[PDB]
C-alpha cells in the first residue's frame, strides 16, 4: 500500500520547535511526487544520497517536518549552533538523513500559520536572589521543555513565558523567550527524511 | 560702588565667557569664533576657517544647531527645532557636502525628525522618524527602515518615553552605533499599559479651546514601560528585504519581573554591554555579548554576567555607573561602592566573579575620564578632603600606587573644581576651572602634562566686576554626632560679623545632591547678598553625596525625614553664630528643593518666618515611578506605604499658620505635575491658612522662558524683601 504523505501538506504547519513526526513501515512511497508539490532550494544529505534516498528499501521511514524561513538556512546545518539546534530542533545522524529546504508552490493550497517562530531562550532559575541560571538544550528528536508555553508560536517578538517547574522537574523557575519572524508570500518548510535497514521482514520500497 | 542687582541678574549684564569646543580627531578641535566655525590645531594653537558664518544666510532658515561627520565630510544642519521635554525636540535637517560646498537637495532626511545621529566614523546617517529608525549609508541615497513597529505614545523605537528621558538616560536618543560603525544597537520601549497624565495647555490668545496635553507617565507604583533591546548589521542593508534586528534579552533574572535597561557600552567592534536593573533597584546586572556570525546571534555567555547590588540602599548614585573597557575588551574598569561605602575603581576580568579597587580612601570618585594602554584618568574630590572640590588625576596601571594630581596645584587659590574634555586616544586635554574664582580654560597636552596655553581666563569680566560690591563665598563644615557636613555661604560685600545679617536657607536636598561647593556662579542669590545684604546658606546634610554611602543611603526608604530635619538643624547653628538675625531666617527651594522646604515649613519648629516653594513634591505617589521607587520602593503595604503616607506635604498643613507661604507652580510642567501644588493649597484651604500663590501659565518645570524667567525672580524677591522688613 502507499506510504501517505498528506498530513504533512494538511492543516497548519508546525513551528521548528513543535515538529511533527511521521514513521512509515510496510508502505510504498513515491519521493519524486512529494517533492514536486515544493520548491527545493537545499537537499543536503548524510550517509545516502539524493538519487538513493528515492530508490531505496528501507525498515522505517521517518519524516519530521515543520515551517521553517529559507533566511535561517545556515543555522540548521550540522556543528553551527545556533538558537535553533539548541532550543528548537537538532538533526541526528544516527541514521542516513536528508534535509530538504523548500517553499511550498503558489497553487498547493496550504492554511499558514500567522508567522514563523522559534524560542531564544531557555533557561531554570534557582538561587535566593533568583538568578543561577542554566540554559536547557534538547537532545536531537526531542521538544524543548519551553515548547509547552505556546506550541502554536508567539504573537509577539520577544514574547517571554514564566513557569515552576515541578520538583521533578528539577525544581526553580522556567523561563522562556520566543522570537518571531514575519511569514513570507509562499510558505517556507523543512523536512528532515531518516531511513534504517533493518533486518526484519517489512520493507518501505519505492512504487514500480 | 555698584552692586549686583536684580536686574543685572535678569539681563544677564555680566556675563561668564566659555570655551565650548568639539575634539574631531587627536590634535584637532572646531570651536565657534564670531559665528565662523573655526578648526583650531592642539599644538600649534593656530587655526584655518572650517566653515564661514556668511555660509548659511542665504539658507531661508534660522540654523538652531550644526553637527560635523567624523570624517569631515558632510554637515548636519539643524532647524525648524521644536522642544519637547528636558532632553527631546523635533526638527528639520539638510546635509550640506563640505568639499563641493553645496547643499543635498535629494533623499531628504523628513521634517520632525526626532533624532539624527552620525556614525562614530565615516558618514552613516542614523535617524528617528514617527518612532521609527532609519539608515542613511550615504547623504544623497535612500534610506533603509530598520523598525516598522513604531507608535505615537505606544512605541518607542531608538528614541525614549518620557521616565527613561527624565530617569534613566538623560536622552532623547536609544541609539548605540558600534565603535566603527557596523552595527546600530538600539532599545525598543512600550508604552501600552503605562497610564496617561493629563492637563490643560492653554497656548495663545486665539486658541478657543484649550488643548487636553497626554503623556505616558508611570507615577509610584503604576504600571511601567516595558523594554527590548536589538542590534542591527548596517553594512548587510538592502533595499529589497526587510531588515533584520537580532534581539538580546535580558539575562532570566531580570525577566521574572519588572526590570529597566540602565546602561548601553559598547566594548569592542563584536562586544557590547548591557546593564539591567529590577524595578527594586538594589540589584543590577551586566551583560557581556560577544556577535557570532555563525550561529546568527550575539551570545551573552552566563559566566560573562556581573551582579552589582546594594544591601544599604539602591545601586549606583541614580544609576548603575558605565564601564570603562580596556581596548582588546576583555577587562574594564567601573565605580562601584567598597565596603566602606565610598565609591572607587573597581578592575574587572569580564569572565572573573571578584574585581580588584586601584583607589581607596574616605573620598570618591566622581567619573572615569579617559583610559590608554598605560593611564586611567579620573575626577575625584579627594583634594584637601574637600567633597564639593574636583579634580584631575592619572593613575599608572602598571602600577597603582603612581597618582599624579594633574589640576591641583595649576592655581590652587582660583581653582578647585575642574572637569575635562579629552582628544581622541588622550593625546590632549582641556581643563575647566569652574571656581571659587573666575572660570578659567586651559588646554595641555598628556605626554609630559605640559600646559599649552590658556584658552580662556575671563579678563573682560573681571575688569568689569571690580567696579562691583561683589559678595564673597565661605565654604566650611558644622559637626554632627561626630560627622562633618559641609555648608556655603554667599556673604554680602564689606561683611561685618558684628552685625545682624537676615539669612535666606536654599535648599535641594535630594538624594546624591550637592549644595556645598567650590563653583562659582552669578545667580539670584548674587543679587540677594550683594544688593539686599541677605546671607544664603545652603547645606549638604544626610542624603547628600559625594561623602560615601553611610551619609548618602541615610534617608533611605524614607524620605522627607532625616534630610529635612538636617536642613532644621543646621538653621539652629547658623542662628547660633552671631551675625544672623534669628527673627528674620527664610527657606526656599525648586523641586525636591520645594518638597523639602514645604517640609521644612510644616515642621512647627518656630526657627523660619517665611518660605518659597516652587514646583514642590508634595506626595510620592504622584512623582514617576523609576526616581521615586529607587528610594522609596513600592507604595504596598508589604513594602512601603506607611512613610509614603507619613511623608506628604499636606499632611502638615496645620503647622503653616505659623509661617509665612509663597507656592509657585508652571501649569504645564509635565515632570513633578501642577497637580502636586493643587493638593497643597487645598489641604491649606481646608485648614484655614492663608499663603500666597502664583501659577505661570503653560510653563514648564524649569519656568524658563524669558519673561517667565524674569517674572518669577522679580515676584520672589518682593516677597522675600517684603519679608525681611527690606524697603
Ligand atoms: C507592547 O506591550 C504590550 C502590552 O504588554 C503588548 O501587547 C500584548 O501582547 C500580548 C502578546 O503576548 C497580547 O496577547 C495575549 O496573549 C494571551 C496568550 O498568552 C491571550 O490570552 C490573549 O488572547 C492575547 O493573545 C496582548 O493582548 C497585548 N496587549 C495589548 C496589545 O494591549 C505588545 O505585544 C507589545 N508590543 C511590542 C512591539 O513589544
Ligand atoms: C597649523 O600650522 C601648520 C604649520 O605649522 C599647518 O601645516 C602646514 O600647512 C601648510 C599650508 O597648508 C603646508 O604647506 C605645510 O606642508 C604644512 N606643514 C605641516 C608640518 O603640517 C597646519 O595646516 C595649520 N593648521 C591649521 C588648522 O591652521
Ligand atoms: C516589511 O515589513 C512591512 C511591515 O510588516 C511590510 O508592510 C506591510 O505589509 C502588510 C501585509 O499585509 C500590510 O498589511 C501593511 O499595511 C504593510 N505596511 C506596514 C507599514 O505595515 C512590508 O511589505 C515588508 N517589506 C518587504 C520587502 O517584505
Ligand atoms: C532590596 O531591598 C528590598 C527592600 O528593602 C529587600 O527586600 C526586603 O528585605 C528585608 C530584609 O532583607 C526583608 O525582611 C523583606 O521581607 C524584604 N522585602 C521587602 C518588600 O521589604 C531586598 O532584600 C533587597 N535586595 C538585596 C539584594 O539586598
Ligand atoms: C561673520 O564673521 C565676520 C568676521 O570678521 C564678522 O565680522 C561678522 O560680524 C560675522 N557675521 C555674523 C552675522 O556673525
Ligand atoms: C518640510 O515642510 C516644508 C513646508 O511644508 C516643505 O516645503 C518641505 O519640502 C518639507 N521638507 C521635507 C524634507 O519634506
Ligand atoms: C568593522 O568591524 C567589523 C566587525 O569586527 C568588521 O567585520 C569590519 O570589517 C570593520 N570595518 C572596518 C571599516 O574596519
Amino acid at each position: 500500500t502507499e506510504c501517505d504523505f498528506s498530513p504533512m501538506l494538511t492543516g497548519v504547519a508546525p513551528q521548528v520547535y513543535n515538529f511533527k513526526r511521521l514513521v512509515f513501515s510496510n508502505c510504498n512511497y513515491n519521493l519524486t511526487k512529494l517533492l514536486s508539490l515544493f520548491a527545493v532550494d537545499e537537499f543536503s544529505c548524510n550517509g545516502i544520497s539524493p538519487d538513493s534516498i528515492a530508490r531505496g528499501c528501507y525498515s522505517t521511514l521517518t519524516v519530521d517536518y515543520f515551517a521553517y524561513p529559507l533566511s535561517m538556512k545556515s543555522y540548521i546545518r550540522p556543528g553551527s549552533a545556533g538558537n535553533i539546534p539548541l532550543y528548537n530542533y537538532k538533526q541526528s545522524f544516527a541514521n542516513p538523513t536528508c534535509r530538504v529546504m523548500a517553499s511550498v508552490l503558489a497553487n498547493v493550497t496550504i492554511t499558514k500559520p500567522h508567522a514563523y517562530g522559534y524560542i531564544s531562550k531557555c533557561s531554570r532559575l534557582t538561587g535566593a536572589n533568583q538568578d543561577v541560571e542554566t540554559p536547557l538544550y534538547i537532545n536531537p528528536g526531542e521538544y524543548s521543555i519551553c515548547r509547552d508555553f505556546s506550541p502554536g508560536g508567539f504573537s509577539e517578538d520577544g514574547q517571554v513565558f514564566k513557569r515552576t517547574l515541578t520538583q521533578f522537574e528539577g525544581g526553580g523557575l522556567l523561563i522562556g523567550v520566543g522570537t518571531r519572524v514575519p511569514m513570507t508570500d509562499n510558505l517556507q518548510m523543512s523536512f528532515i527524511i531518516s531511513v534504517q535497514y533493518g533486518t526484519g521482514t517489512d520493507s518501505v520500497c519505492p512504487m514500480l | 560702588r555698584k552692586t549686583y542687582t536684580l536686574t543685572d541678574y535678569l539681563k544677564n549684564t555680566y556675563r561668564l565667557k566659555l570655551y565650548s569646543l568639539r575634539w574631531i580627531s587627536d590634535h584637532e578641535y572646531l570651536y565657534k569664533q564670531e559665528n565662523n566655525i573655526l578648526v583650531f590645531n592642539a599644538e600649534y594653537g593656530n587655526s584655518s576657517v572650517f566653515l564661514e558664518n556668511s555660509t548659511f544666510d542665504e539658507f531661508g532658515h534660522s540654523i538652531n544647531d550644526y553637527s560635523i561627520s567624523p570624517d569631515g565630510q558632510f554637515i548636519l544642519l539643524e532647524y525648524n527645532y521644536v522642544k519637547q521635554w528636558r532632553h527631546s525636540y523635533t526638527a528639520s535637517y539638510d546635509i550640506y557636502d563640505l568639499n563641493k560646498r553645496q547643499l543635498i537637495t535629494e533623499e531628504r532626511i523628513p521634517n520632525n525628525t526626532q533624532w539624527v545621529t552620525w556614525s562614530p566614523v565615516g558618514h552613516k546617517l542614523a535617524y528617528v522618524w514617527n518612532n521609527d529608525i532609519y539608515v542613511k549609508i550615504e547623504p544623497n541615497l535612500p534610506s533603509y527602515r530598520i523598525t516598522w513597529t513604531g507608535k505615537e505614545d505606544i512605541i518607542y523605537n531608538g528614541i525614549t518615553d518620557w521616565v527613561y528621558e527624565e530617569e534613566v538616560f538623560s536622552a532623547y536618543s536609544a541609539l548605540w552605533w558600534s565603535p566603527n560603525g557596523t552595527f546600530l544597537a538600539y532599545a525598543q520601549f512600550n508604552d501600552t499599559e503605562v497610564p496617561l497624565i493629563e492637563y490643560s495647555f492653554y497656548s495663545d490668545e486665539s486658541l478657543q479651546y484649550p488643548k487636553t496635553v497626554r503623556v505616558p507617565y508611570p507615577k509610584a507604583g503604576a504600571v511601567n514601560p516595558t523594554v527590548k533591546f536589538f542590534v542591527v548589521n548596517t553594512d548587510s542593508l538592502s533595499s529589497v528585504t526587510n531588515a533584520t534586528s537580532i534581539q538580546i534579552t535580558a539575562p532570566a533574572s531580570m525577566l521574572i519581573g519588572d526590570h529597566y535597561l540602565c546602561d548601553v557600552t559598547w566594548a569592542t567592534q563584536e562586544r557590547i554591554s548591557l546593564q539591567w536593573l529590577r524595578r527594586i533597584q538594589n540589584y543590577s546586572v551586566m551583560d557581556i555579548c560577544d556577535y557570532d556570525e555563525s550561529s546568527g546571534r550575539w551570545n551573552c555567555l552566563v559566566a560573562r554576567q556581573h551582579i552589582e547590588m546594594s544591601t544599604t540602599g539602591w545601586v549606583g548614585r541614580f544609576r548603575p555607573s558605565e564601564p570603562h573597557f580596556t581596548l582588546d575588551g576583555n577587562s574594564f574598569y567601573k565605580i562601584i561602592s567598597n565596603e566602606e561605602g565610598y565609591r572607587h575603581i573597581c578592575y574587572f576580568q569580564i569572565d572573573k566573579k571578584d574585581c580588584t579597587f586601584i583607589t581607596k580612601g574616605t573620598w570618591e570618585v566622581i567619573g572615569i575620564e579617559a583610559l590608554t594602554s598605560d593611564y586611567l584618568y579620573y575626577i575625584s574630590n579627594e583634594y584637601k578632603g574637600m567633597p564639593g572640590g574636583r579634580n584631575l588625576y592619572k593613575i599608572q596601571l602598571s602600577d597603582y600606587t603612581k597618582v599624579t594630581c594633574l589640576s591641583c596645584e595649576l592655581n590652587p587659590e582660583r581653582c578647585q573644581y575642574y572637569s575635562v574634555s579629552f582628544s581622541k586616544e588622550a593625546k590632549y586635554y582641556q581643563l575647566r576651572c569652574s571656581g571659587p574664582g573666575l572660570p578659567l580654560y586651559t588646554l595641555h597636552s598628556s605626554v609630559n602634562d605640559k600646559g599649552l596655553r590658556v584658552l580662556e581666563d575671563n579678563s573682560a569680566l573681571d575688569k568689569m566686576l571690580q567696579n562691583v560690591q561683589m559678595p564673597s563665598k565661605k565654604l566650611d563644615f558644622i559637626i554632627l554626632n561626630e560627622t562633618k557636613f559641609w555648608y556655603q555661604m554667599i556673604l554680602p560685600p564689606h561683611f561685618d560679623k558684628s552685625k545682624k545679617y537676615p539669612l535666606l536657607l536654599d535648599v535641594y536636598a535630594g538624594p546624591c545632591s550637592q549644595k556645598a561647593d567650590t563653583v562659582f556662579r552669578l545667580n539670584w542669590a548674587t543679587y540677594l547678598a550683594s544688593t539686599e545684604n541677605i546671607i544664603v546658606a545652603s547645606f549638604d546634610g544626610r542624603g547628600s553625596g559625594y561623602q560615601g554611602d553611610k551619609i548618602m543611603h541615610a534617608i533611605n526608604r524614607r524620605l522627607g525625614t532625616f534630610e529635612v530635619e538636617d536642613q532644621i538643624e543646621a538653621a539652629r547653628q547658623f542662628s547660633k553664630m552671631g551675625f544672623v538675625d534669628n527673627k528674620r531666617i527664610a527657606i526656599w527651594g525648586w523641586s525636591y528643593g520645594g518638597y523639602v522646604t514645604s517640609m521644612v515649613l510644616g515642621s512647627g519648629s518656630g526657627v523660619f518666618k517665611c518660605g518659597i516653594a516652587v514646583a514642590p513634591v508634595s506626595r510620592w505617589e504622584y512623582y514617576d515611578s523609576v526616581y521615586t521607587e529607587r528610594y522609596m520602593g513600592l507604595p504596598t503595604p508589604e513594602d512601603n506605604l506607611d512613610h509614603y503616607r507619613n511623608s506628604t506635604v499636606m499632611s502638615r498643613a496645620e503647622n503653616f499658620k505659623q509661617v509665612e507661604y509663597l507656592l509657585i507652580h508652571g501649569t504645564a510642567d509635565d515632570n513633578v505635575h501642577f497637580q502636586q501644588s493643587a493638593q497643597i493649597s487645598k489641604a491649606l484651604v481646608d485648614v484655614g491658612v492663608d499663603f500666597q500663590a502664583m501659577w505661570y501659565t503653560d510653563e514648564d518645570h524649569g519656568i524658563a522662558s524669558s519673561t517667565a524667567h524674569q517674572h518669577i525672580y522679580t515676584h520672589m524677591s518682593h516677597f522675600i524683601k517684603q519679608c525681611f522688613s527690606l524697603p
